[PDB]
RNA sequence: UGCUGACU
DNA sequence: GCCAGAGACAGCGAGTCAGCAA
DNA sequence: CTGTCCTCTGGC
């Protein structure tokens, strides 16, 4: 059962949710319920890898640097926020983002934080 | 004939982190296409690059392409060789597998004579910094850090912190106690500038 | 005073469907104009019906005389020759005045938008005599059946 | 010299809170009160009319002051 | 049940929050530090301007602003500030960014003095460079255009620099939002000048008299602005 | 302090 | 020296009113 | 009842 013939690390499914925009319908996108980032860098001309998004935030900041995970904790917050139609205003998940990122590293809000 | 498609990709991946980092680069090299690139260039030792930079023409920079896909100290000693003999201090050396763990320290080990700095192939086949997540980084000048600190009457540290192993301080090569600027595109503010400490 | 008279006829008497309670909205199509009226009005105190006349005026002042109103109401003037040859009178705002929509084309024709209270109106037809009208200006509306 | 030249809500309070403070012990008004037994009312009427020697001393993150004078600042 | 089990959980998640951020406070040179001093952010939104006073900074609720213009300056403002403003070195700024922003369209590709100087390119590729190999990995026709470069060209007028070089830095990074007038953020400088266009465009048709210039109305917007910070 | 009820 | 086995170990909303027994 | 420590233990 836990015998594997072959599989990217970290990758347990992908799927392409055909559709994603009205306002240029056309949009594809091949979301995935696991998580390897370098694994998809070689179809950098199948997929567009600007534009790739995960909800990790250790992987981003760990391929792309800690900006690119500040960004990543707002939208996670604020996604999570959306789904139950509350809205907090950005100017607050920007100075939540930017503390806990402040000193290099992802650092959680609790008591190994302090 | 894959093998030539992440050579190029990886060359072209160089060619831009060259040019981010201030080095003599011509357009062609940054939009060369797959079809030209293999019509001049097979091999992994005339991939070797050469590149000067814009100020200071005898501080150069060359990049390496091992042939090991473990690339070991004695490697590196074959071409610290060739940089010492040549008479160039930087290096950058991108390894196909990973560096066995005694090479990271040796490569660290080596004092500013001849500093070198290692970049995996599968980091090089895209160029993180043109993720719409990653902003713009700026290393500045020794005249604007002291500037900046007068103005907002700060200290090095009480500064936010950026890792010296972030994967946008090794693209831009930054060293330590440096200062870099951050233009951050906000949908908020449009251009918010932050600074970080390269630590 | 007069900013516009003309003698209209009811073509519709409720055509979006919005009912409210005492008020009803009147479509009139003036005669010899050609001029488009849309009128709220109270039905409780003035019954109307369709194909119905009556001579409708527009006003800024009740003395037809020159002098101009105060602006405060007294029900007890003694000037009384203000007009009365009116069954139906009401007084509002005009609050908004929206030339026609056509470009490249005349299309010199004005919309005025004048509230009642709470009982709007809009006069549609060629500017040359919706002139006297501005956003903002207080005038009254004396109707009178036929 | 480089701060803001308004006065903030939080120094209006303070500001109002001492002359309200110091009037109610017993300190002199130079806003010639008109029948009103509230010190906290007094000391609005002394700040509409610009006379309170007082000196806000806005403090900077570094220990350094600016030392500002509540008549030379723009209440809102 | 879930009502009560949710609210256990998440006064622990609150408790937690509020006892790390409690001692970020916006400090008297705009920027946020914590209790130690350490920088946070150098501007508390990224713009400044504390939430409830940008509800009617969104565009859409200028032609309010524009209506009840009369109230808005008596009531608050004042013919006072507004004559008491000084807007040179903001607007300089802007105006230097909007050229700049003028001449570069696409703000992605890699601006640079030598890259600049690829126009040659042809020059180059026709007959000069057509006989060498790639001698250090470079090129055969990439050393032709290092040598024209690097010292055949004017000791100080081989300016290919200025046509290649940063944009300006945002405004509120230079001047100072608070004290400098007509400083504001890059994306309301773009609204208030999509409304002043879509405004002077109206009152061109309105049968209404408007007493308010679109320079007036700009002044109006900066300030308001610059006092909800 | 404890424990058993109860209120928003 | 590399990283599983754990096995401790610490956290678990705010306020309020009673009675009863020890 | 969960997630990190985090201090062994133990095997290699
Ligand atoms: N254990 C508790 C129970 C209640 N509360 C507080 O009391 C309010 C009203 O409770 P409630 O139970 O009456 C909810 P409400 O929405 O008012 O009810 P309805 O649908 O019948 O109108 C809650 O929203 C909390 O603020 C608390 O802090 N801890």
């Amino acid at each position: 059962h836990g015998a594997v013939i072959y599989a990217t690390k970290g990758i347990t499914r992908c799927l392409l949710n055909e559709t994603t925009n009205n306002k240029n319908e056309k949009e594809l996108v091949l979301n995935t319920e696991g998580i390897n980032l370098p694994e998809l860098f070689k179809y950098a001309e199948v997929l567009d890898l600007r534009r790739l998004y995960s909800n990790d935030i250790h992987a981003i900041a760990n391929t792309y640097g800690i900006e690119a995970a500040l960004r990543v904790i707002e939208k996670e917050i604020k996604d999570v926020f959306a789904v139950y139609g509350i809205a907090v205003d950005p100017r607050h998940l920007s100075l939540v983002a930017d503390y806990m990122c402040f000193e290099g590293v992802y650092k959680p809000l609790n008591r190994f934080g302090i | 004939e894959e093998e030539t498609y992440r050579l190029w990709k990886i060359r072209k991946t160089i060619m831009q982190l060259c040019h981010d980092r201030g080095y003599l680069v011509t357009q062609d090299e940054l939009d060369q296409t797959l079809e030209e690139f293999k019509a001049q260039s097979p091999r992994r030792t005339d991939l070797t690059v050469l590149v000067a930079h814009n100020d200071d023409p005898t501080d150069q920079m060359f990049v390496f392409f091992p042939e090991e896909p473990k690339v070991g100290i004695k490697t590196i000693k074959v071409y610290c060789q060739r940089m010492q003999e040549e008479n160039i201090t930087r290096a950058l050396i991108v390894v196909q597998q990973g560096m066995t763990p005694s090479a990271k320290q040796s490569l660290v080990d080596m004092a500013p004579k001849y500093i070198l700095e290692q970049f995996l192939q599968q980091e090089l086949l895209i160029n993180i910094t043109e993720h719409e997540l990653v902003p713009e980084h700026v290393v500045m000048t020794k005249e604007e850090v002291t500037e900046l600190l007068a103005r907002y009457k700060l200290r090095e540290n009480q500064l936010p912190r950026i890792q010296a192993g972030d994967p946008v301080a090794r693209y831009f090569g930054i060293k330590r106690g440096q200062v870099v600027k951050i233009i951050r595109p906000s949908e908020t503010a449009g251009r918010y500038i932050t600074y970080r400490l390269v630590q | 005073g007069i900013l516009f008279e003309d003698i209209f006829d009811v073509k519709d008497i409720d055509p979006e469907g919005k009912k409210f309670d005492r008020v009803s909205r009147l479509h009139c199509e003036s005669e010899s104009f050609k001029m488009d009226l849309i009128l709220d009005v109270n039905i409780q105190i003035y019954p109307v019906d369709l194909g119905d006349k009556f001579r409708l005026v527009i006003a800024s002042t009740l003395y037809e005389d020159g002098t101009l109103d105060d602006g405060e109401y007294n029900p007890t003037d003694d000037r009384p020759s203000r007009a009365d040859q009116f069954e139906y009178v009401m007084y509002g705002k005009v609050y908004r005045i929206e030339g026609d929509e056509t470009s490249t084309e005349a299309a010199t024709r004005l919309s005025a938008y004048v509230s009642y209270g709470g009982l709007l109106m809009r006069l549609q037809g060629d500017a040359n005599n919706l002139h006297g009208f501005e956003v903002d200006s207080r005038v009254y509306l004396l109707m009178k059946k036929l | 010299r480089i701060t803001t030249p308004y006065m903030t809500k939080y120094e209006r309070a303070r500001v109002l809170g001492t002359r309200a403070l110091q009037i109610a012990m017993c300190a002199p008004v130079m806003v010639e009160l008109e029948g009103e037994t509230d010190p906290l009312l007094i000391a609005m009427k002394e700040l509409k009319a610009r006379k309170i020697p007082i000196i806000i001393r806005r403090y900077l993150p570094d220990g350094s002051y600016e030392d500002w004078g509540v008549d030379e600042l723009i209440i809102t | 049940v879930d009502t009560a089990v949710k609210t256990s959980r998440s006064g622990y998640l609150q408790r937690c929050i509020i006892k790390h951020l409690e001692g970020l406070v916006v400090q008297y040179d705009l920027t946020v530090r914590d209790s130690d001093g350490s920088v946070v952010q150098f501007l508390y939104g990224e713009d400044g301007l504390d939430i409830p006073k940008t509800q009617f900074l969104q565009p859409k609720q200028f032609p309010f602003l524009a209506s009840n213009y009369e109230v808005i300056m008596k009531s608050q403002h004042l013919h006072e500030v507004l004559s008491r403003a000084d807007p040179k070195k903001a607007l300089h700024h802007f105006r230097a960014i909007k050229k700049w922003q003028s001449k570069h369209p696409n703000t992605l590709l890699r601006r640079g003095a030598f890259l600049s100087y690829s126009q040659k390119i042809q020059e180059a590729v026709k007959a000069l460079k057509l006989e060498s190999e790639n001698r250090n990995g470079r090129s055969p026709g990439t050393q032709e255009m290092l040598r024209m470069w690097y010292e055949l060209d004017e000791e100080s007028r081989r300016k290919y620099q200025k046509k290649a070089a940063a944009c300006p830095d945002p405004s509120l990074s230079v001047w100072r939002p608070d004290i400098y007038f007509a400083s504001v953020s890059e994306t309301f400088e773009t609204k208030v000048d999509d409304y002043s266009q879509e405004w002077a465009a109206q009152t061109e048709k309105s049968y209404e008299k408007s007493e308010l210039s679109l320079d007036r109305l700009r002044t109006l917007l900066q300030l308001k602005w610059q006092r909800s910070l």
